[PDB]
Parts: C-alpha cells; sequence; structure tokens
C-alpha cells in the first residue's frame, strides 16, 4: 500500500507468500487455538525441511509443487479482517471521506463557525503553495534522464524542503471520518 | 406407512387405489344399512358459516364451540369440555374412514380369493 | 497426486498457478522493467498534474477518451462487409422478428379460429 | 444510558448483577413456562384418543360374509 | 462501539507485550529499536510470524509489502499508529 | 462523556502453559522434536474467567433448577388451594 | 371477540369504462391480526436501533 | 384558441424589445403566465370536442400535450441561462426567439382542425429545432446530426403530403370531424396498402421506430440542452398524436398491416434496453430509454383498443416529464465535469447530496415505480396487448426488468461508489437547478392524483 | 531487505507532517460559534396531537362523508348460533335438535 512496488518477485517474496498465506488458512481450518498451533508448528516444520536447499532448479520446482497444494485445499471460505478487501466492512465509511478542498466552497455564514480551524487552513496551504514550487524543481533535477523506473519518490534533503508531492498523502481525511 | 410399502411392493390390485374408492356398493356388507345422521340443519349451519371444509358431520360440536367462545371471550380457555367433545367426534369420523378403508380392503381380498378359487375350479 | 485446476473463461488460472511464473528468463526480466518503467513514468505524469495547486479542474485522460472514441465514433469506419459478418447481422437483425411473428400469428390464428368456431367462454370479458 | 465499564484486555469483562440475574430470571421463566404446560397441557405432545388397530377390527362390523353367501 | 482512542503509547505497550510472549526473543534484551535478524539473530519465517501474531493482536491485517520491510518495533508502531491516524 | 481511565496492561510474566491444553500440544511435539514458541501468547484465552466451560446440554439446561422449583410450587400450591 | 371484519372504499381513484379502482382496504382475520406483531417488531427493532446506530 | 395563440406570438416583440440584462426574467414569467392561462384548456368535457372555430379545435388528447408544450419553454429558459451567458444579446434574444417560434409551431399542430395546416405547421418545427441544434452545439458532430433529423424526418413525410391530397381529391375534406363523421373502410389492396404506408410511415420515422430510429442519439446527444428538452418531450410525441388521428381512416387494413411494425417495436424495445445496459455516455443511455418507451407507445397505438389509447396517452405525457428531468440532470452533472461521460464523475452523494435526491426520484419515475403515471400507461398497454396476444406479456416483461436495471445502473455509476480524486470544480447546485428539478418533478407527483387528466378521449 | 535510508527518511518527514496535520483538525473550545435569535406531560400532549386528532378526523370523514355514498364500508354479517336473540325483531333462534350427547 504506501511501499512501491517492484517489478518482480524474488523466490524469497514467493516463499514468504505461500507461507503466510498457508498460515492464514490453516487457522481458518483450524478453528481452536491449540488445534491451530500445533498444526502451525508442524507445517512450519514441513516447510522448513528444504530451507538448506541450494540449486535453485529444484527450490523452485518445490515450491511450484506446493503452490499446487495449496490450491487443492484452500478452504472456499477463508477467514477476513472485516477492514480487508474482502471483509464485510471493507470499504463501510468510503461515504463518509469528504475532500479537503470542498471546504473552499464553504459559505462565509459557514466559514464564521470555525474560525481558528480555518486560519490554520490558509496557513497550511501557503505553506504547500511555496513547498510544490521548491519540489517541482527538486523532483525535475532528482529525476534520471528519460523518466523514472520506480514509482519511488525521493525525500526532502534540505532544511526547509519538504518531500514532493506530499500534500494529497499528508491531508488524507481520516480512517473514520464520521 | 405399511401400506404405501406394500402397494408399491407387493401387488397393487389387492389394495385399494384411494381416488377410487370405494369400489362396492354399500349394501353389500349388511341389509338394515343405517344412514348417518346429521343434527345441524342448513339455515343455522349456513348462518354459522363455519367453511366449506367445516361442513361436515361433525358440525355441531364446532358450532357449540364457536358459541362458548364468542359468550366467554375474556377468559378464552373457559369452555374445553366442547373442543374435547369436537375433537372426539372428528376421532370417530376418522375411526370411521379407516373402517371403511379397511372394510374395502377386506371385501376386494375376498373378490380376490373367491375368483381365484373359481378359475381353479373351472381349470379342472 | 491432487486433482488439477481447469481454468475457463469465466474462472480464470490463478497467477501462482502460472506455467509461464517460474520458466523465468532475462527477456521476461528486461519485459517486467520495461513495462514498470512506462508504469512509473505515467504516474509521475499524473502526480505531478495531480499535486498542483494552480490546477482548477479535471485532469484529462488521454486513454478514457480513447476509449469512448474506439468505443463510439470508429466502430463504422472500420467495418467491412465479411461473410462472417453479413452472416451474423442477418441472423440478428431478421431472424428473431420473424420468429415472432410467426410465434404472435400462430397464436391469433388460432385465437380467430375459436371465436369464429366459438368455444372460447368469453363470458365477463368487457373491457379489452 | 447504562453505566461505566472498562475494558480489560485479556481478563474477563465487567458484568453487573442486573443483567446476570435477569438472564437467570428469563430461563428460569422459560423452564418454568415449559414444564407447566406440559404438566397441564400434555395431549399436546403425545395425544389423546388412541390410534385404532385395524386388524383387532372383527368381520361382523366390517360387513364380510365367509366367502360363501356373495 | 464505545472504543477508546488508542495511543502511541498504547500502541507501544502492545507491540513490546505480544513480542515479550514470544519465548525465542529474550525478554530481557529486547528494545524497542532492536532489529531482528541482526540484534536478535531472527530468520525471515520468525518475521512474517511476528508480523501476523501483531496482525492478530490489533485486529487489522498488515499487506505482504508494507509486512515485508518492518523490521523493527519502533517503525512497528509508527505504522500502526499512521494506518490508524494517532495524535499523541 | 468516554471511558478514558488509563488502563494499564497487565504483567506479561503470568502467562503459563500450566493448567492448558497448551501442555498436551508442547509434549506432542516435542515427542517429534518440535517446540511451539507462540505457546504463552494466547495463555489469557485459558486462565481467567474463561478456565471453566459449560457443556451443550448444560447450557440448554440454563435455568432449569429455579424453574423447576417454580413449576413444584405453583403445582404443590394448586393441589392445595383445589382441596377445598 | 366478535369475528368482525371488514372492507372500506373511501376515496375512488379512477373510473375506466366499466373498471372502478379505489382506495380500498380489507381488515379481514389476516390484515387485522398481522398489523400488531409487524408493528410490535418493528418497535423493538427501532429501539435496538437507537443504540446499535448511535454512531 | 387564439388567447393562447396570440400571447406566444407577443412573446417575440417582447423579447426583442427588452433590456440587455432583463430578457431571461421578462420570458420566464410570461412563460409561466401563458402556462397558467392554457391550464384552462384542461377542463375537457365526455361530449365531441372544444370546437372553438374552423380552424382550431381542441380535445382531450390535444389539452395535455397543449399543456405540456407550454409549461416546457419556462424550464428549457432556466436550463439555457447558464451556457448561454457569455452570449451576444443578438444571439441570446435569436435563442429565445427559435425556442418560441418553436411553441407557437407546436401549439398551432397540435389543436390543426385540417390535416393539411396540421401538416404544415408538422414541419414548420422542423426549422426552429434544426437551427438550434446546428447552430448552438458544442460538439463538431451536431451538423451530421442535424442532416440526419432533418432528411429522416422528410423522407418518412414527403409521401404523406401527397397521400393527404389524394384523399382530399376522394373524400372532398381533410377536416378530422368530417373525416371522423365519413368514415370508409380501406380495401385489401396494393393501392391501399401504399396509401397505408404513406400514411404511417410519416409518423413512425419521428416517433421513432425501431430501425429507424439512429437520428436520435445524435439529435439528442448534440443538441444543446434546450434542444434535447424540446425533442424528448414533446417532438417525440408529434408522431404518436399524427397515429391516433390517422388511424380513423386506416381500418381495417391495419389488422393486417400493423404485424411487421408490432414486431419491429416488441423487439426494438429489448434491443435499445440491452443497449442502455452498455453505454459510455450518459445522453445517448437517456435517447435509447426514449426510444423503448416510443416504441411501447407505438405497439399501444398499433394495438388500438380504448386502454391502448388511454396507455399511450398517459405514457407519453410521463415519459415526455421524466426524459426532461433526465436530460436536465445530465446537463448539470455535464456543466460541472465538461467530459459527458458516466464514469468520470463518481461518488457524487457526498458532494451533492440533494442532486443525488433528484437523480433518484427521477430513476425511479424512469424505473415506472407506483402509482406514479409511467406505470399507469404501462400497465394499460401490457394489458391491452395481453388481450392482443397472451404472449406478448413474456417480452413486456423482460423489458420491465431490463428498465430498471439500467436505470439503477444509471445511478449507481454516477451517484454511488467513490469520487473521482482528480475533479476538484464541482460546486454546490445552484438554487436554478434545483428549482428546475423541483418544476420537473412535482407536476408527476401531482398528475398521479387525478389520472383522468391525462388518460385521453377514450377514458 | 527492508526500508532503504530514503524510505526511511520520506516516511518519517511524511508521519510528522501527517501527525502535525491531524493535530490541527482539532477544535478550539469556543470552535463552533452559534449565532443565537430567536423570533407524563410529554406523552399527554403527544397522545393528544398523534393520536386523538386523527381519530377525529377519520371518525369525521367515515361517519359523514365516506358512509355518505353506498357500499363504501361493508360489513361482514355476524355469525349466527342457535339460542341467540336478534335485537332488531326480539325473536329467539330456535335451538338444536338435542343431539344424543355422551362423552
Ligand atoms: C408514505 C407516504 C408518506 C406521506 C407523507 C407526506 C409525504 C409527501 C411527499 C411528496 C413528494 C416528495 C417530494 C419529492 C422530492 C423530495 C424533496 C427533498 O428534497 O427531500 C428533502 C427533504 C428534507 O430532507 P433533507 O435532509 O433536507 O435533504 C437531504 C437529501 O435530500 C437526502 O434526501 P433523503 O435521503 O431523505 O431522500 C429523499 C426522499 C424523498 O424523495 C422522494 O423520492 C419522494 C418521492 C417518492 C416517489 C417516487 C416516484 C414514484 C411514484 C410515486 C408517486 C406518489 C405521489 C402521490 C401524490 C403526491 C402529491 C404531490 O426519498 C425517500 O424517502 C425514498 C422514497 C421511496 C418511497 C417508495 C414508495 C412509493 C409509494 C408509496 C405509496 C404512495 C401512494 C400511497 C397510496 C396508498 C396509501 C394512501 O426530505 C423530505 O421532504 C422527504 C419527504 C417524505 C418522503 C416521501 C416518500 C413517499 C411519499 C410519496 C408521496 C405521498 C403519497 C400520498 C399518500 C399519503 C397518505
Ligand atoms: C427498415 C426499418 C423499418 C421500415 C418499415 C418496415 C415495414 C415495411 C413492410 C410493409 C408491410 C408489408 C409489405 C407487403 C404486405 C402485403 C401482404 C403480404 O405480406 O402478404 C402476402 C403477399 O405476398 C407477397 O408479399 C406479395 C408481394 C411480394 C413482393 C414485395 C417484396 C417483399 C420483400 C421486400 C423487402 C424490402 C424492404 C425494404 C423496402 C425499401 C400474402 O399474399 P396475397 O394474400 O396473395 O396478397 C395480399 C395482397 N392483396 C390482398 C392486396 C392481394
Ligand atoms: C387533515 C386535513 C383535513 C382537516 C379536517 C377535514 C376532515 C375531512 C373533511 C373534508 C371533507 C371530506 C372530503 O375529504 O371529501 C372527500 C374527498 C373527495 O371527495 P369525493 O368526491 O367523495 O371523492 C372523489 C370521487 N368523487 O376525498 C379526499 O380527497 C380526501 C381523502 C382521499 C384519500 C387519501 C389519498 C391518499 C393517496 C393519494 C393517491 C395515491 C394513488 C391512488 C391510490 C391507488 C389505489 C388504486
Ligand atoms: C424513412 C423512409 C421512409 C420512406 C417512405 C416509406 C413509405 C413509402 C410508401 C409509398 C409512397 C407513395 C405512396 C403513394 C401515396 C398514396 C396514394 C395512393 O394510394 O394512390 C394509389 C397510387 O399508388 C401508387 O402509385 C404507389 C406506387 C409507389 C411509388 C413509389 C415507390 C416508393 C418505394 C416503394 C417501396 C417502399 C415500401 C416500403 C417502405 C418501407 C420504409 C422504408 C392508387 O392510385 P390510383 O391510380 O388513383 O388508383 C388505381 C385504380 N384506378
Ligand atoms: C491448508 C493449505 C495447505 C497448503 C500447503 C502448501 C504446501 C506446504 C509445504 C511447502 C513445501 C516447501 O517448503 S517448498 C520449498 C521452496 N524452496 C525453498 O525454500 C528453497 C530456498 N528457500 C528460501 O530461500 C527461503 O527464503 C528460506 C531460506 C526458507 C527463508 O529465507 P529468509 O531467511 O530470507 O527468511
Amino acid at each position: 500500500a504506501f511501499s512501491a512496488p517492484a517489478a518482480y518477485l524474488t523466490h524469497q517474496q514467493k516463499v514468504l507468500r505461500l507461507y503466510k498465506r498457508a498460515l492464514r488458512h490453516l487457522e481458518s481450518w483450524c478453528v481452536h487455538r491449540d488445534k491451530y498451533r500445533y498444526f502451525a508448528c508442524l507445517m512450519r516444520a514441513r516447510f522448513d525441511e528444504h530451507k538448506n536447499e541450494k540449486d535453485m532448479v529444484k527450490a523452485t520446482q518445490l515450491l511450484r509443487q506446493a503452490e499446487e497444494e495449496f490450491w487443492y485445499g484452500q478452504h472456499p471460505q477463508p477467514y477476513i479482517f472485516p477492514e480487508s478487501p474482502g471483509g464485510t466492512s471493507y470499504e463501510r465509511y468510503e461515504c463518509y471521506k469528504v475532500p479537503e478542498w470542498c471546504l473552499d466552497d464553504w459559505h462565509p455564514s459557514e466559514k464564521a463557525m470555525y474560525p481558528d480551524y480555518f486560519a490554520k487552513r490558509e496557513q497550511w496551504k501557503r505553506l504547500r503553495r511555496e513547498s510544490w514550487e521548491r519540489e517541482v524543481k527538486q523532483l525535475q533535477e532528482e529525476t534520471p534522464p528519460g523518466g523514472p523506473r520506480t514509482e519511488a519518490l525521493p525525500p526532502a534533503r534540505k532544511e526547509g524542503d519538504l518531500p514532493p508531492l506530499w500534500w494529497h498523502i499528508v491531508t488524507r481525511p481520516r480512517e473514520r471520518p464520521m | 406407512g405399511a401400506h404405501l410399502a406394500r402397494r408399491y411392493l407387493g401387488d397393487a390390485s389387492k389394495e385399494p387405489d384411494p381416488l377410487r374408492m370405494p369400489t362396492f356398493p354399500p349394501d353389500y356388507g349388511f341389509p338394515e344399512r343405517k344412514e348417518r345422521e346429521m343434527v345441524a340443519t342448513q339455515q343455522e349451519m349456513n348462518d354459522a358459516q363455519l367453511m366449506l371444509q367445516q361442513r361436515d358431520y361433525c358440525a355441531h360440536y364446532l358450532i357449540q364451540l364457536l358459541k362458548c367462545k364468542r359468550d366467554s371471550f375474556p377468559n378464552f380457555l373457559a369452555c374445553k369440555h366442547e373442543q374435547h367433545d369436537w375433537d372426539y367426534c372428528e376421532h370417530l369420523d376418522y375411526v370411521k374412514r379407516m373402517k371403511e378403508f379397511e372394510r374395502e380392503r377386506r371385501l376386494l381380498q375376498r373378490k380376490k380369493r373367491r375368483e381365484q378359487r373359481e378359475a381353479e375350479m373351472a381349470r379342472g | 497426486s491432487f486433482p488439477k485446476y481447469k481454468p475457463s473463461r469465466l474462472a480464470t488460472l490463478p497467477a501462482t498457478l502460472d506455467p509461464a511464473e517460474y520458466d523465468i528468463s532475462p527477456e521476461t526480466r528486461k519485459a517486467q522493467a520495461e513495462r514498470l518503467a512506462i508504469r512509473s513514468r505515467l504516474k509521475r505524469e499524473y502526480l505531478l498534474q495531480y499535486n498542483d495547486p494552480n490546477r482548477l479542474g479535471v485532469i484529462e485522460d488521454p486513454a478514457l477518451i480513447r476509449w469512448t472514441y474506439a468505443r463510439s465514433a470508429n466502430i463504422y469506419p472500420n467495418f467491412r462487409p465479411t461473410p462472417k459478418t453479413s452472416l451474423l447481422g442477418a441472423l440478428f437483425g431478421i431472424g428473431p422478428l420473424f420468429f415472432w411473428y410467426y410465434v404472435f400469428k400462430t397464436d391469433r390464428d388460432k385465437k380467430e379460429k375459436l371465436i369464429q368456431e366459438g368455444k372460447l367462454d368469453q363470458t365477463f370479458n368487457i373491457s379489452y | 444510558g447504562g453505566v461505566h465499564i472498562e475494558p480489560r484486555y485479556r481478563q474477563f469483562p465487567q458484568l453487573t448483577r442486573s443483567q446476570l440475574i435477569q438472564a437467570e430470571f428469563f430461563s428460569a421463566t422459560m423452564w418454568f413456562w415449559i414444564l407447566w404446560r406440559f404438566w397441564h397441557d400434555s395431549d399436546a405432545v403425545l395425544g389423546h384418543f388412541p390410534y385404532p388397530d385395524p386388524s383387532q377390527w372383527t368381520d361382523e362390523e366390517l360387513g364380510i360374509l365367509p366367502d360363501d353367501e356373495d | 462501539s464505545d472504543a477508546p482512542p488508542l495511543t502511541l503509547e498504547a500502541i507501544k505497550d502492545r507491540v513490546l507485550y505480544v513480542l515479550k510472549l514470544y519465548d525465542k526473543i529474550d525478554p530481557e534484551k529486547l528494545s524497542v529499536n532492536s532489529h531482528f535478524m541482526k540484534d536478535l539473530g531472527l530468520d525471515s519465517l520468525d518475521q512474517v510470524e511476528i508480523i501476523m501474531a501483531m496482525e492478530d493482536e490489533f485486529g487489522f491485517e498488515i499487506p505482504d509489502i508494507d509486512a515485508e520491510k518492518l523490521m523493527c518495533p519502533q517503525e512497528i508502531v509508527d505504522y500502526i499508529a499512521d494506518k490508524k491516524d494517532v495524535y499523541e | 462523556e468516554h471511558g478514558h481511565s488509563k488502563m494499564e496492561l497487565p504483567d506479561y510474566k503470568q502467562w503459563k502453559i500450566e493448567g492448558t491444553p497448551l501442555e498436551t500440544v508442547q509434549e506432542k511435539l516435542a515427542a517429534r522434536g518440535l517446540r511451539d514458541p507462540w505457546g504463552r501468547n494466547e495463555a489469557w484465552r485459558y486462565s481467567g474467567g474463561f478456565a471453566n466451560n459449560v457443556s451443550f446440554v448444560g447450557a440448554l439446561l440454563k435455568g432449569f433448577k429455579w424453574g423447576f422449583a417454580a413449576f413444584v410450587v405453583a403445582v404443590g400450591a394448586e393441589y392445595y388451594l383445589e382441596s377445598q | 371477540h366478535t369475528g368482525q371484519e371488514m372492507i372500506i372504499s373511501n376515496w375512488h381513484w379512477m373510473t375506466l369504462q366499466t373498471v372502478e379502482l379505489s382506495l380500498s382496504f380489507k381488515m379481514d382475520y389476516f390484515s387485522v391480526m398481522f398489523i400488531p406483531v409487524a408493528l410490535f417488531v418493528t418497535w423493538s427493532i427501532m429501539e435496538f436501533s437507537m443504540w446499535y446506530m448511535h454512531s | 384558441m387564439l388567447k393562447i395563440i396570440i400571447p406566444t406570438t407577443m412573446l417575440l416583440p417582447m423579447t426583442w424589445m427588452s433590456k440587455h440584462n432583463m430578457i431571461w426574467i421578462n420570458a420566464t414569467v410570461h412563460s409561466l403566465l401563458i402556462s397558467l392561462i392554457s391550464l384552462s384548456l384542461l377542463n375537457q368535457l365526455g361530449e365531441n370536442s372544444l370546437n372553438f372555430s374552423l380552424t382550431f379545435f381542441s380535445d382531450s388528447l390535444s389539452a395535455p400535450l397543449l399543456v405540456l408544450t407550454t409549461w416546457l419553454l419556462p424550464l428549457m429558459l432556466m436550463a439555457s441561462q447558464s451556457h448561454l451567458s457569455k452570449e451576444t444579446t443578438t444571439r441570446k434574444k435569436l435563442y429565445i426567439t427559435m425556442l418560441i417560434l418553436l411553441q407557437l409551431f407546436l401549439i398551432m399542430t397540435f389543436t390543426a382542425t385540417e390535416l393539411i395546416l396540421f401538416y404544415i405547421l408538422f414541419e414548420a418545427t422542423l426549422v426552429p429545432t434544426l437551427i438550434i441544434i446546428t447552430r448552438w452545439g458544442n460538439q463538431t458532430e451536431r451538423l451530421n446530426a442535424g442532416l440526419y433529423f432533418l432528411f429522416y424526418t422528410l423522407a418518412g413525410s414527403l409521401p404523406l403530403l401527397v397521400a393527404l391530397v389524394y384523399i382530399q381529391n376522394t373524400t372532398g375534406s381533410l377536416n378530422f370531424l368530417i373525416i371522423h363523421y365519413w368514415s370508409h373502410p380501406l380495401s385489401n389492396s396494393w393501392s391501399n396498402i401504399f396509401m397505408w404506408l404513406a400514411c404511417i410511415m410519416a409518423f413512425m420515422v419521428k416517433m421513432p421506430l425501431y430501425g429507424l430510429h439512429l437520428w436520435l442519439p445524435k439529435a439528442h446527444v448534440e443538441a444543446p440542452i434546450a434542444g434535447s428538452m424540446v425533442l424528448a418531450a414533446v417532438l417525440l410525441k408529434l408522431g404518436g398524436y399524427g397515429m391516433m388521428r390517422i388511424t380513423t381512416i386506416l381500418n381495417p387494413l391495419t389488422n393486417y398491416m400493423a404485424y411487421p411494425f408490432l414486431m419491429l417495436s416488441m423487439w426494438g424495445m429489448i434491443m435499445t434496453s440491452s443497449i442502455c445496459l452498455r453505454q459510455t455516455d450518459l445522453k445517448s443511455l437517456i435517447a435509447y430509454s426514449s426510444v423503448s418507451h416510443m416504441a411501447l407507445v407505438i405497439v399501444a397505438i398499433m394495438i388500438q383498443t380504448p386502454w391502448s389509447f388511454m396507455g399511450a396517452t398517459a405514457l407519453m405525457i410521463a415519459h415526455g416529464l421524466t426524459s426532461s428531468m433526465l436530460f436536465c440532470l445530465a446537463n448539470t452533472n455535464y456543466e460541472r465535469v465538461h467530459s459527458r461521460t458516466m464514469i468520470l464523475a463518481r461518488g457524487l452523494q457526498t458532494l451533492l447530496p440533494l442532486m443525488a435526491t433528484w437523480w433518484l426520484v427521477a430513476s425511479l419515475t424512469n424505473l415506472a415505480l407506483p402509482p406514479s403515471i409511467n406505470l399507469i400507461g404501462e400497465l394499460f398497454i401490457i394489458t391491452a396487448s395481453f388481450s392482443w396476444s397472451n404472449i406478448t406479456i413474456i417480452l413486456m416483461g423482460m423489458n420491465m426488468m431490463i428498465t430498471a436495471l439500467y436505470s439503477l445502473y444509471m445511478l449507481i455509476t454516477t451517484q454511488r461508489g467513490k469520487y473521482t480524486h482528480h475533479i476538484n470544480n464541482i460546486k454546490p447546485s445552484f438554487t436554478r437547478e434545483n428549482a428546475l428539478m423541483a418544476l420537473h418533478i412535482l407536476p408527476l407527483l401531482l398528475l398521479t392524483l387525478n389520472p383522468k387528466m391525462i388518460l385521453g378521449p377514450l377514458y | 531487505s527492508g526500508y532503504t535510508p530514503d524510505e526511511k527518511l520520506r516516511l518519517q518527514q511524511l508521519r510528522e507532517l501527517r501527525r502535525r496535520w491531524l493535530k490541527d483538525q482539532e477544535l478550539s473550545p469556543r470552535e463552533p460559534v452559534l449565532p443565537p435569535r430567536r423570533v407524563t406531560y410529554r406523552h399527554s400532549i403527544f397522545a393528544v396531537t398523534h393520536v386523538l386528532i386523527p381519530v377525529w378526523i377519520i371518525h369525521y370523514y367515515l361517519k359523514y362523508h365516506v358512509t355518505a355514498k353506498p357500499y363504501t364500508v361493508v360489513e361482514r354479517k355476524p355469525r349466527i348460533f342457535p339460542g341467540d336473540t336478534i335485537l332488531e325483531t326480539g325473536e329467539v333462534i330456535p335451538l338444536m335438535k338435542e343431539f344424543p350427547d355422551q362423552h
């Protein structure tokens, strides 16, 4: 989510992802805590018998057959956290997220209420106004010729500088705005 | 069920098909032939307007039960003897229906046995 | 020795079951690197156009306009009368019409015949 | 609308006597009602009129002649 | 709900609490800034097991791309706080 | 009005495998040569008020005793009031 | 108590030649019996909702 | 009838003599007053008609259409007030002149005691609409659209004129009263077949009939908001009014000449309802929904039963109101997005809640929710078709389902979901737009109280 | 594996800015400045303005307008049982025929 993706996933990453998926579906299968702990230790052991495999052409055949086994017993109704992309409350509060720029359209009668918040709002707007002009130059000078290769942005390197393209990340509405 | 198993696994002819019952005259059994008696007339039974399915030989007890329910409304469980009498009369009607079933079954069995004996005698 | 998963049109094949995500070659890695590079270029362009405080409008997406034009206003200029196209057009534009015409004509012929001969029981059929 | 109850973090949550006594009372009334209805109205589960036996009926009442009259 | 607004101190306390119940880590040697494979000599599988244990502890699951680079208790705390929008 | 009372976390050393079915898991794992490192983290589920459990039939017969006593006293009162 | 049944045709909506459409209500056994049950259930659900949907 | 025609004519000098910053107020106020005056025609009688003079007469089929036409103009003025702000005073006066001329032509067309005058005004309505479409249209395709909107119509109606004069050479008159009283059957002959075709194809093309509807998506998409209003609401009903007026002489030939058109309409309703499901444009979706509803009305007219006529009239009125409101909502969205694409603007109920409510009500009305007059016409036509043939319901039922689908789809894609992040020019809805929405929607819910006002002469 | 130094620095700066913004999202004690201006008992008034008045209106409408037209309100005729007496006529309904009562 917050981290930029890479061009490809290494064997280590695929092994870790398979291990996590297997553990999650095992705890979905093994409802109780003691049974899950026993079978998770057993599956970690059976996953550990081939840690020190040296040749890559044989270690890729082990994970390839492990992905054929996981699919067969993958518990077609797994446990999903409520806020996860499959959970029951995934995007429940997504309609309560109102953008900050909407406050620019408030009537002056409504802006009479909450004066300190709006004063801080022009303060933030001015800060962004100078920061963006700095960041355009910083990102233009730091980019390699021909365009970026990965969508990872550099931080701020001077004293008064701010990280390039920061306005829409720090001004997230909230997790539960209302 | 036992009747269902016997009819669907043995011979269908020996036991009746409930759609066509009865298949024998009522006077075949005995000649006195007592008729069923109704105590509820046309007009009072229509006025009680029970139901078309409730307009059977058990009508008077149902009328009495409705009357006692209407008379003593607030204490609903007041009249239970009338309900028991209506239930008993329905039970007797069902016993009569079962007796009709068994009577038809035994008449058909006797007819089959007589036909078999006649065929065996005629064969020789 | 487990039963094998058979992908279908409406139930595709999982990424972890792809037999092409293992037999990796340097050409495949180069292709992935180029894909990430162009994706990052597009993302950088969008983010530069998105965080600008002087922008007070909609960021025009060439892909969306191109998709709409392709779906709507480009179908005819690339149309060519071919046996497949001709047969499909004739079927989908003629067959249902004659099918429904035959069905309704048969039903109404039966109804009119029953009117003429006289056993239909039209009682209480006042409002028509 | 209620009382102040604190989170526990791996301990048994606080329970007020009111909810426990209310749940126990409601369960007791449910079981008492079941027992009272079973005692006073027991035919609703077992029946009141015995099921007659078709084989016990004699041929005299069933209009059966000894296969010779007709 | 009536859920209290968990704070940075609470998050750090719960993170350390989960870590200390993991008997493979010495309770008297672990610190908030302790690294996993360097300060504690752990393995990647142990790292993902800690990630999942914290996932069950806090009731939300971290994506793998973000989980595979959370290497210190302090940055795990900071990640959880950023996810839950904790003020102080 | 909210629930702000500064609740403090309990001591982490009280959570023990003893008296829990995690003992059996540990014995079965050691019989093969393995150990479960996350055993104590789930000890709280078997330590406090969750130590005692109830059967399905015991759960169904939650208020059998009080209901039976009420039924007995009610039928006795009915018997002693009708006979007059 | 009695077995009261009723139909109320208060407002006449429109007459289409020989068919009259009017706002007619039926108050037979089913209606007068199912109104209280639905109302009681709705009252309970609303009192539950006052606590469930406070946020 | 002159008490309404004369004020419509006088609307032109008042507009041309008004101040450069007061034309809209005068036009709106006097159009509303004219609509209030025209409300008097709604007092029809079960007897013959309101025969004002030798040239103009009013019936209970013409009266609701006249009232709707008079009521439409203020809504079009309010809708066009926005996008004509930077327009010069002379060109704004020309636009208002075109709208007033179109209303005058429609008003004279809906009375039209004589058939040749009816045809002349029927084609006179074509010029101001073409000018509006081709002149004040934003996109480059408008010209082509205008061409289509012209030629199709003329291709339909040029034979009709000949047929018309031919009738006057045989019958001797084209007055609708004399035509109705002196009606004689058409024998089964090839000449009568071609006369039937000439009379019917003129009004089939403008309704439009499936297969002749290609001009309609172009004309509605490329026209300005007022043009879309007048095309969807009133200009589509000219074909239905003409067919109900002219089918009095085509019997009994229609009993077997309506089969191709009945089949075409009953399949084209399904085809257009399915087309609405996969559309990248809001205006095209609304236009195809209009095509489906007009195909249903065509089916009703071809059945030729009293319930068919009642349902056809009610459906025409309700569809005109609903389509006008939907086009207004789409234009309100477009004026902020400037893209006219369904998926670019999303999650608008978070930003504009009252506009979301208006969208919901318009979608429900299009979805034919009882007891709206939309469903009154729907059910009347459905029962009449069932009497015509018990199988038609199947097709009809399918259409109904599909209708609801795309309607809610139009409601869900545009209003529900997450808002588009890079669109920050969504200003709060003006009082003008909300007033326009209310003036569109309240007459529907008030007419559902008194359906007989729009059920036609066969009520 | 893990964060690069640039990633760590950018993350720390972004979270500091986010915390500052989130703290700025709070409200002062006087922040909602409301401008003031004006131009058994609860159940007692509720039962009058929400129950009694509708009963009065509907009773009037049904008694004096709905029933003014024929067949608007039709009542299923009351059940009649043997031994009853009709108020309108006063004649007694004949009883049953004393059916044989035994169990
Ligand atoms: C494209 C978008 C839609 C536009 C409109 C489409 C609908 C147009 C169709 C017009 C109605 C049907 C046309 C002819 C109807 C006549 C009746 C015919 O169908 O029935 C049979 C007639 O058989 C044949 O149709 C005879 C004519 C055959 C030659 C005509 C060409 C048919 C196909 C042409 C398709 C071209 C369509 C596009 C035109 C531009 C029965 O034969 P019979 O009972 O003995 O004679 C009936 C006529 N009588 C009684 C006067 C003597
Ligand atoms: C959007 C495109 C639609 C185009 C129009 C489609 C309809 C065209 C129908 C024909 C148009 C002209 C019809 C004539 C008008 C009626 C006059 C009439 O009926 O008089 C007939 C004349 O009949 C004719 O002349 C008809 C000849 C047709 C000539 C034009 C042919 C046009 C194309 C014909 C095929 C199209 C039909 C289907 C079109 C489908 C829609 C595209 C009898 O003449 P008499 O000599 O007085 O009587 C004989 C006994 N003494
Ligand atoms: C209920 C569903 C059940 C699903 C079952 C699925 C199958 C389970 C059994 C899987 C079989 C295997 O082990 S398949 C074995 C796959 N091949 C290898 O593991 C060789 C090299 N391993 C690595 O490099 C790793 O990264 C490692 C060194 C381990 C850690 O690295 P770290 O030090 O960087 O953490």
